[PDB]
């Protein structure tokens, strides 16, 4: 009865920790996904001011 | 004591719900409003239907079930709907954005915003137990919020409840109703993340019940309300035992216990006879035998599959009705002969139930209302042929990596589809082995 | 409860834009006052999507009229459905793009850009569950193909997690309006290959030689091909607008339509332009899609068919599956169950029953290389080029756009060679 307790709680205790591990592990490939996007788009911002500031220069 | 929680989960979850209450309430005299004239003791009672309705001081029958969607357009349904006086509202939750038949949505994204919400409400109706036995968990494979949020669920469940019996109704997808082309992959995934969490699942092929409402009730073009009517009679087979009691009566428990030889092989075959109009029902009484028999002719399986090519590792009859055994002895010899290939390392008796409450319909349906039917469970290695197609198309898409970006956006890495495919893989090769002779 | 923006932006933005609001608002029952005189509950279940519900019980469009020139808004002000229109969300200019990108993207749109941002907040901010924004606009302008395309990119950094959709009209020279369309065309698909999640190709060449040769117009107006495009647009937001199951919202129709995210330009289909198998055929054919493309010169990802109109749900099972096995061809087979259909029981005004057909077809790169040899037939020479320069760009830019849309036709040619075994 021991063991069989010892199962139990093994599995309860894997089940939480794997489950964590990927609730973490999802959180940030999300967001190093949308950080990459933003990252671009202010690239594309960068890119309009020295447009603008090209023709400032003509 | 012995009490069951059912949770719906999506859309097809939720559907099938209200046809599977309604059904409960018309088997046990439960009016819309949960009022049960013949239930003389008020406020509670150990009664066989107290596994599935709480009872409160006013005379309500409670079901003891929660509604769980990530929008609310099909909930809202049963809250405006014929029995929205039969649940309290705290049992039906909603979101707002849905998963958008993205599995990573439902688990992840829009799902770990209610988890914890519906995990609360599932612990107040399990506080309400005396001696909770386990979950019946309803949902779609092929959704976003079936698939995911269900894994999410069962995961969350098998945390907080240990190894408590779990056992699900999946909804495996048919191109006929199909609303998803990612449906293989959500399939994979959400089998692959549950197998270890779940004891026992009946698997629902939509186009199985598509084609048996097309052939047998003549219906041109099946709507889910057709799909969901046979569900339920099917659903009602199974749980009879835990609802009804009887002489005859074996516990669904005890079958479990022939229909699971292994933790993984626990992926019952379900059929069930009769499905027959009324037109055709009119001076025609299906008797015993013939109910029986149907068992055995494939185009009655809840999955296409061809069991007289696999193996069997267990058979279950489950009559309802003016059934007793001196017939079904009979109808079984007949069978014995005329048909059943069993594993070397398991007996060939079959397992039989009766329940001798009569079948009910619902009214306006398609149904016809026999006096007898039966639902045969069996545990055949020929299953594993719906494993197989889903696995090809699986393979089809992930060998161009096609839509894969949807999830990968979500938060998933390309690892968890190659490791969900390779334990279906390892799956398959499982009912193999199951199936080759001893040495 | 799930809210669409729609913003429209220049010359031809506007025009198709107020003839969308004009259809839809008739499906649903709105007269230009914004009041309800409908007969069917199935026109409000949903119209929420596209309006907003104000004093009075009225329907005003969640829509955001853009342009760098008050002439074409002033039209659609006085115009049939002018009054409904939220006269705040009107965002005009002055200066104009002068059929510039660069004017429209980097300067004189640039300058009007926050202005536009400020009506969209405003028009977010008061959504129960926004899905996402629907751009109307042309790609061979200034205000509609520069300030379009930028208005994407500043709304992606403000909602990166919604749904970005665009009716984008494609330039022809047989409806040409100036000379340097093909340099505005590829700077625009530059941007949209990047900042989009799904395109519906307006190609203007089709909609002449359907006017022409199909409709019998000897010279087609812009109206003509308007009244096109509005049939067009009513059909594939159906789905959007009527309740149901299948691609009922933006993102679930991305999730079914785009397999990998560079590849979401679609072939949009009307039908007629009559039984159920006949208007399964004219769905397929070749001379009823809206973009110069022939689908048999390719092969077809994925597809998205409505069907509108009281009819048997049996025989559209039917016909819709014998199109597929008569034609097997022409559908990838690494893709299974490609083609799912949608049934509407509210037909479009005036036709008994109609189909409306979304397609992701690698045959959509004939678009794509004809606009790219009209831009090497210019940038080879430097023709034009001071237009551009003049506002601070490079040729840099441009050889990046024509590289782009050239790796864009490769990946369309990639998929289309590619097989199961
Ligand atoms: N038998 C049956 N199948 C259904 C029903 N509703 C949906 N389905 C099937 O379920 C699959 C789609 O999953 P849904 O349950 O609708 O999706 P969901 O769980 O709500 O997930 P999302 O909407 O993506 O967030 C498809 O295979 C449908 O054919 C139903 O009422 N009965
Ligand atoms: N189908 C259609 N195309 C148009 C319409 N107006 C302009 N176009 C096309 O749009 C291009 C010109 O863009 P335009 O809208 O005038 O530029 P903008 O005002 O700066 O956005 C040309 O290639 C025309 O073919 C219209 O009402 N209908
Ligand atoms: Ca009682
Ligand atoms: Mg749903
Ligand atoms: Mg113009």
């Amino acid at each position: 009865i021991q063991k069989a307790i010892e199962e139990n709680n093994n599995f309860i205790k894997m089940a939480k920790e794997k489950l964590a591990q990927k609730m973490e592990s999802n959180k940030e490939n999300r967001e190093a996904h949308l950080a990459a996007m933003l990252e671009r788009l202010q690239e594309k911002d960068k890119h309009a001011e020295e447009v603008r500031k090209n023709k400032e220069l003509k | 004591m012995r009490e069951c929680i059912s949770i719906h989960v999506g859309q097809a979850g939720v559907q099938i719900g209200n046809a599977c209450w309604e059904l409960y309430c018309l088997e046990h005299g439960i009016q819309p409003d949960g009022q049960m004239p013949s239930d003389k003791t008020i406020g509670g009672g150990d009664d066989s239907f107290n596994t599935f309705f709480s009872e409160t001081g006013a005379g309500k029958h409670v079901p003891r079930a929660v509604f769980v969607d990530l929008e609310p357009t099909v909930i809202d349904e049963v809250r405006t709907g014929t029995y929205r006086q039969l649940f309290h509202p705290e049992q039906l939750i909603t979101g707002k954005e849905d998963a958008a038949n993205n599995y990573a949505r439902g688990h992840y994204t829009i799902g770990k915003e209610i988890i914890d919400l519906v995990l609360d409400r599932i612990r107040k109706l399990a506080d309400q137990c005396t001696g909770l036995q386990g979950f019946l968990v309803f949902h779609s494979f092929g959704g976003g919020t079936g698939s995911g949020f269900t894994s999410l669920l069962m995961e969350r469940l098998s945390v907080d409840y240990g190894k408590k019996s779990k056992l699900e109704f999946s909804i495996y997808p048919a191109p006929q109703v199909s609303t998803a082309v990612v449906e293989p992959y959500n399939s994979i995934l959400t089998t692959h993340t549950t197998l270890e969490h779940s004891d026992c699942a009946f698997m629902v092929d939509n186009e199985a019940i598509y084609d048996i409402c097309r052939r047998n009730l003549d219906i041109e073009r099946p709507t889910y309300t057709n799909l969901n009517r046979l569900i339920s009679q099917i659903v009602s087979s199974i749980t009879a035992s835990l609802r009804f009691d009887g002489a005859l009566n074996v516990d669904l428990t005890e079958f479990q216990t022939n229909l699971v030889p292994y933790p993984r092989i626990h992926f019952p075959l379900a059929t069930y006879a009769p499905v027959i109009s009324a037109e055709k029902a009119y001076h025609e009484q299906l008797s015993v035998a013939e109910i029986t028999n149907a068992c055995f002719e494939p185009a009655n399986q809840m999955v296409k599959c061809d069991p007289r090519h696999g193996k069997y590792m267990a058979c279950c009859l489950l009559y309802r009705g003016d059934v007793v055994p001196k017939d079904v002895n009979a109808a079984i010899a007949t069978i014995k002969t005329k048909r059943i290939q069993f594993v070397d390392w398991c007996p060939t008796g079959f397992k039989v139930g009766i329940n001798y409450q009569p079948p009910t319909v619902v009214p306006g349906g398609d149904l016809a209302k026999v006096q007898r039917a039966v639902c045969m469970l069996s545990n055949t290695t020929a299953i594993a042929e719906a494993w197989a197609r889903l696995d090809h198309k699986f393979d089809l898409m992930y060998a161009k990596r096609a839509f894969v970006h949807w999830y990968v956006g979500e938060g998933m890495e390309e690892g968890e589809f190659s490791e969900a495919r390779e334990d279906m893989a390892a799956l398959e090769k499982d009912y193999e082995e199951v199936g080759v002779d001893s040495v | 409860m799930r809210e669409i923006v729609h913003i429209q932006a220049g010359q031809c933005g506007n025009q198709i834009g107020a003839k969308f609001w004009e259809v839809i608002s008739d499906e649903h029952g709105i007269d230009p006052t914004g009041s309800y005189h409908g007969d069917s509950d199935l026109q409000l279940e949903r119209i929420n999507v596209y309006y907003n519900e104000a004093t009075g019980n009225k329907y005003v469009p969640r829509a955001i009229l853009v342009d760098l020139e008050p002439g074409t808004m002033d039209s659609v002000r006085s115009g049939p459905f002018g009054q409904i229109f939220r006269p705040d969300n009107f965002v005009f200019g002055q200066s104009g793009a002068g059929n510039n990108w660069a004017k429209g993207h980097y300067t004189e749109g640039a300058e009007l850009v926050d202005s536009v941002l400020d009506v969209v907040r405003k028009e977010s901010e008061s959504c129960d569950c926004l899905q996402g924004f629907q751009l109307t606009h042309s790609l061979g302008g200034g205000t509609g193909s520069g300030m379009g395309t930028l208005l994407i990119s500043k709304i992606r950094e403000e909602y990166p997690d919604r749904i970005m959709n665009t009716f984008s009209v494609m330039p022809s020279p047989k409806v040409s309006d100036t000379v340097v369309e093909p340099y505005n065309a590829t700077l625009s698909v530059h941007q949209l290959v990047e900042n989009t999640d799904e395109t519906y190709c307006i190609d203007n060449e089709a909609l002449y030689d359907i006017c022409f040769r199909t409709l019998k117009l000897t010279t087609p107006t812009y109206g003509d091909l308007n009244h096109l495009v509005s049939a067009t647009m009513s059909g594939v937001t159906t789905c959007l607008r009527f309740p149901g199951q299948l691609n009922a919202d933006l993102r679930k129709l991305a999730v079914n339509m785009v397999p990998f995210p560079r590849l979401h330009f679609f072939m949009p289909g009307f039908a007629p332009l009559l039984t159920v198998p006949e208007l399964t055929q004219q769905m397929f054919d070749s001379k009823n899609m809206m973009a110069a493309c022939d689908p048999r010169h390719g092969r077809y990802l994925t597809v998205a068919a409505i069907f509108r109109g009281r009819m048997s749900m049996k025989e559209v099972d039917e016909q819709m599956l014998n199109v597929q096995n008569k034609n097997s061809s022409y559908f990838v087979e690494w893709i299974p169950n490609n083609v799912k259909t949608a049934v509407c029981d509210i037909p479009p005004r005036g036709l008994k029953m109609s189909a409306t057909f979304i397609g992701n077809s690698t045959a959509i790169q004939e678009l794509f290389k004809r606009i790219s040899e009209q831009f090497t037939a210019m940038f080879r020479r430097k023709a034009f080029l001071h237009w551009y320069t003049g506002e601070g760009m490079d040729e840099m830019e441009f050889t990046e756009a024509e590289s782009n849309m050239n790796d864009l036709v490769s990946e369309y040619q990639q998929y289309q060679d590619a097989t199961a075994d």
